[PDB]
């Protein structure tokens, strides 16, 4: 009597992912009080208006 | 001499003789640029012999 077995497994995983997130803004003011200019031109990203 | 009335808001100024103008030409330019980048990559294997 004689017996043989062979067993083989191969498994592969590959994963990938990317983000690009660009934000730009350029508020511009002429006239009025310099403090109001600077305070308002400063970009409140939550309220760009 | 001089002593022409020059005002900014309610404040009145005396201009130097040398100065032609000093005038409140107010302006403001803000500029915001945010760039975020991510990459990930994953690699695995599992391999068996009996
Ligand atoms: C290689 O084998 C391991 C062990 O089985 C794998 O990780 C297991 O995966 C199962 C199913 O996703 C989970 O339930 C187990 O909790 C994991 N255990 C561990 C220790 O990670 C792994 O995913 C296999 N990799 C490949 C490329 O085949």
């Amino acid at each position: 009597s004689s017996h043989g077995c062979k067993e083989l497994e191969n498994a592969l995983k590959a994963a990938s992912g990317t983000q690009n997130n660009v934000l730009r803004g350029e508020p511009f003011i002429r006239g009025g009080g310099a403090g109001f200019i600077s305070g308002l031109s400063y970009l409140e990203l939550d309220n760009p208006a | 001499g001089g002593c022409s009335p020059h005002y900014i808001l309610n404040t009145r100024f005396r201009k130097p003789y040398n100065v032609e103008s000093y005038t409140p030409q107010t302006q403001g330019k803000y500029e915001f640029i945010l760039k975020e980048y991510e990459s990930y990559s994953d690699f695995e294997r599992n391999v068996t012999e009996k």
